């Protein structure tokens, strides 16, 4: 009974849809699993999806999109034909913000069919050409997305060349602009082939193709249309460019267009426009090889005068494709405009060099330009600047800025590798974590900070200066956490991890680690369980970190820490009552969530978590033994606060937290104090002052039973330290003067039941 | 020998097939996984037992610990996918292991009372 399990699994996998954490974790295991049963029952499970694709094409419909098509496109990229063909192919054509991922997606998919199928997309491809000669271009637009090597771009230039007079205008234009794609396909995923290129049949179909699109071309449009396919033509004949670099007569008269449209003499706006991208094609072309680089050299100049000009700005991917060709040709006088200048250039210039460090064995390495590292860092300095004291303008420099922190995650080595230098850098990107006018800036800025933090990096920044600039950005967040805060934690645990791998390979620091503490016991108390958990997770890292320095006081209760929304912070409380050793951080981690929750307390006079800073502050406080005492004088006043909206709440809060969460070294303050104010409601004569002090003491009275009903270890020893007996005498005095009403019957009751 | 390879993979696969406790089937599974991967060819007797509780657990569970042995299982299965069907064991005399250490008389009493019978024949003068 196989295939009715692997049946079992697809419908598994279509039930858990987000159309339809542990669903999370359960739909990447069943992904995951399917990619790995496809791996083998390659049909079954392709047969499966399409048909789920099927039924959800006839947010949540875009993102279950997106995990079909992910998986069917993991799935063709493990392949070791009928259904492809005919069930499959027609739904991810169907697909050619999230359109656009879809459509990317959908591509990949198709990309990764295509490789051992193309044969039928071809088909399709070849009968839609033939339907177009007896307007709809959709399927030759598949010719963009498929895989294609040397024969199979020869077949569908043969294909296209043959039929391509008999199709419709239209048609024609949808060929032109999707051929000059399928070229780049080629040429991007087989430069082995394309190189040898240039070391007649192929030839033979671009020449007639080019002279067939060259007779198409009989305006400016269509001239502007038609320019980038006729240069991929041209450079798919060597031969050809060799003739005319001293029939052949049109393509000729077409280069020398592209030139005089380069050097500004042609007057048409559009053909110059064409004439650029034509000729960054070319650029682009010579980087994954010859005659095509005298070529080059012939249009470089003045490609470089069209895009490079600050007299005269061009109109941004076009021209990161012409600067990064520039420099596979050559390994810098257009990079020095880009670095001294408009800021579009300073865009080009980064994301050019991002593109250098993420896309062959003759390609420079990004290393060369290891010269130029501190002028970047003064445009990074300088745009970082810009960025923080800012509206086009301002927007142009978030931009360029998220760009220059996508290529310190790229390559940080760059940056440090021509130089306080690194001090400053690393400064920059820890003012850019807490900004949150700049979501994305930040998260990048923790990604580059994260590599500028693995073992590799820290040399090149060693042991004396990781500690005073890693501690450094450790004090300033921790400082700005204890003022997207979760994602800002979990990336401090990851940056904890680096510390504890660089110090095993081994005042601030004092600071720092002071600091981070404090963070940590703050995220205690945060009202997102997510980020509880990792504060948690990080004192993991607070123990390594002192297992490394100790192997050359609270360790125990951490590493239960570690081993760790109601259930949750009531486990915390009994875990921060088991802190008994003071400590720089816990103290400081008290008084500030002292200081926070006074002010939410006349704010508030949200509410969880104010609640959940009560609890913590009733926890820890044992530690600070003044401002506990004051503390608990104000929670005190806080039993009977008399508030419309929220005193109850209040009330029913501190009443049980005061009673279950309160530290056992606290209970010899609390009973003095308890007694102390219970005190207050008797006159000189002994007499009770009778709704506050009745509120008060029903509060006092289930506080009490609540501690005495609490069996924390260690409880025992405290409950000794402080008498009750002249507290529990006043209460019950106080309870005895009270009438025989419902209410003051059920406080007599409640007495007993405390008295027992 | 595919006989005690069988009856072993039997005997897994009937724990399976009861026990309620996930952190047994954690267990369990486990040893599945490995063992489909260690005797695929003799693994298909143990299919028809493992497939009413493997498409529940597929269809219903949350478990990541539980569903990777699983997964594994159905990925091994699949990737060799017979040399000996379910009636295998029936050859042997073992088609009543899974059915008898199920969930808790006349067929079974009657040849007992003539095994009892004959015992004390034989053995009791």
């Amino acid at each position: 009974r196989p295939v009715e399990w692997v049946q079992a699994v697809v419908s598994r996998f279509d039930e858990q849809l987000p159309i339809k954490t542990h669903t999370k974790v359960s739909t990447e295991h069943n992904k995951e699993c399917l990619i790995n049963i496809s791996k083998y029952k390659f049909s079954l499970v392709i047969s499966g999806l399409t048909t789920i694709l099927k039924n959800v094409n006839n947010k949540n419909l875009y993102l279950s999109q997106l995990i079909i098509l992910d998986t069917l496109e993991k799935c063709l990229a493990g392949q070791p034909e009928t259904m492809l063909v005919k069930q499959l192919l027609p739904e991810i054509c169907h697909f050619l913000q999230h359109a656009a991922e879809l459509r990317n997606s959908a591509s990949g998919v198709l990309f990764s069919l295509s490789c051992n199928n193309f044969n039928a997309v071809f088909s399709r491809i070849s009968t839609r050409l033939q339907e177009l000669t007896v307007v709809d271009v959709h399927d030759i637009e598949l010719l963009q997305y498929i895989n294609v090597d040397c024969a199979k771009l020869k077949r569908l230039l043969k294909e296209t060349a043959f039929k391509f007079k008999a199709l419709k205008k239209v048609a024609q234009l949808a060929v032109i602009n999707s051929l000059e794609k399928a070229f780049w396909n080629w040429v991007e995923n087989y430069p082995d082939e394309f190189t040898k290129l240039y070391q007649t049949d192929m030839a033979e179909c671009a020449e007639k193709l080019f002279d067939l699109v060259d007779g198409f071309a009989e305006s400016t449009k269509r001239k502007a249309a038609v320019w980038p396919l006729q240069i991929i033509l041209l450079i798919l004949c060597p031969e050809i460019i060799q003739d005319i670099s001293k029939n052949n007569m049109n393509k000729k008269l077409f280069l020398d267009s592209l030139r005089k449209a380069l050097a500004g003499h042609g007057g048409s706006r559009q053909l110059t426009e064409s004439a650029a991208i034509a000729c960054v094609k070319l650029c682009k072309a010579s980087t994954y090889i010859s005659v095509i680089f005298l070529l080059v050299q012939s249009m470089v100049v003045d490609l470089k005068n069209l895009l490079f000009n600050p007299s005269k700005p061009f109109s941004v991917d076009l021209m990161i494709d012409c600067l990064v060709s520039c420099f596979r040709i050559s390994p810098n006088q257009h990079f020095k405009i880009c670095l001294a200048s408009p800021s579009t250039f300073h865009y080009v210039l980064v994301n050019s060099l991002h593109r250098i460090i993420t896309n062959l064995d003759w390609w420079p390495k990004i290393d060369a330009v290891y010269c130029h590292s501190v002028e970047l860092r003064n445009m990074f300095g300088e745009t970082l600047h810009k960025a923080v004291q800012g509206d086009l303008e301002t927007r142009s420099y978030k931009y360029l800025l998220l760009s220059m922190v996508k290529l310190i995650h790229a390559d940080p080595k760059l940056l440090l590798c021509n130089p306080g230098s690194t001090a400053e850098l690393i400064t920059g990107l820890v003012q850019l974590v807490p900004q949150s006018h700049m979501p994305e800036i930040a998260q990048e800025a923790m990604e580059a900070l994260l590599v500028l933090h693995q073992l590799d990096s820290i040399d090149l920044w060693p042991v004396e200066t990781f500690w005073e600039i890693s501690s450094q950005m450790l004090f300033y967040i921790c400082k700005k956490l204890t003022s997207s805060s979760t994602e800002i934690l979990k990336w401090l645990r990851e940056i904890l991890i680096c510390r504890n791998k660089f110090l095993l390979k081994n005042p601030i620091c004092r600071q720092a680690q002071t600091k981070l503490e404090v963070a940590l016991y703050m995220f205690l108390w945060n009202p997102d369980t997510e980020a509880v958990l990792v504060a948690m997770s990080c004192f993991r890292h607070l123990c390594e970190e002192a297992d490394i320095r100790c192997g050359v006081p609270n360790y125990n209760t951490f590493m239960e820490f570690a081993s760790v929304r109601a259930a949750l912070q009531k486990r915390v409380m009994a875990l921060l009552r088991r802190i008994e050793h003071p400590t720089a951080g816990n103290t400081e981690a008290w008084e500030d969530t002292h200081a926070k929750w006074e002010q939410a307390t006349k704010l508030i006079l949200s509410l969880q978590e104010w609640i959940n800073m009560t609890g913590f502050l009733c926890a820890l406080g044992g530690v600070c033994l003044t401002p506990v005492s004051k503390f608990m004088d104000r929670l005190l006043s806080l039993m009977v606060c008399n508030h419309e909206k929220v005193g109850l709440q209040i009330r029913t809060n501190v009443k049980d937290l005061v009673g279950l969460e309160l530290s056992p070294a606290l209970y010899p303050m609390l009973f003095n104090k308890l007694k102390n104010t219970i005190s207050k409601f008797f006159d000189s004569q002994g007499q009770v002052l009778l709704d506050t002090n009745t509120q008060f003491v029903e509060q006092t009275i289930a506080i009490m039973k609540n501690l005495l009903d609490n069996h924390t270890e260690g409880s025992s020893e405290h409950l000794g330290q402080a008498s009750i007996e002249t507290m529990m005498l006043n209460l019950v005095r106080y309870v005895r003067v009270l009438g025989n009403m419902v209410h003051a019957i059920q406080i007599k009751t409640k007495l007993c039941q405390l008295v027992e | 020998d595919p006989k005690i390879q069988a009856l072993l993979l039997t005997v897994l696969a009937t724990l399976v097939k009861y026990t309620t406790d996930e952190f047994d089937q954690r267990i369990l599974y486990e040893y599945l996984a490995e063992a489909s991967v260690v005797f695929p060819k003799v693994f298909p007797v143990v299919h028809n037992l493992l497939d009413s509780k493997i498409n529940t657990l597929l269809s219903l569970c949350q478990d990541p610990n539980l569903l990777n042995p699983i997964h594994g299982i159905v990925q091994s299965v699949v990737y060799h996918e017979p040399q000996y069907q379910t009636s295998y064991l029936q050859s042997f005399g073992f088609n009543g292991l899974w059915r008898f250490a199920g969930p808790f008389i006349p067929d079974y009493a009657e040849l007992i009372v003539k095994f009892l019978d004959a015992l004390i024949d034989t053995y009791l003068p």
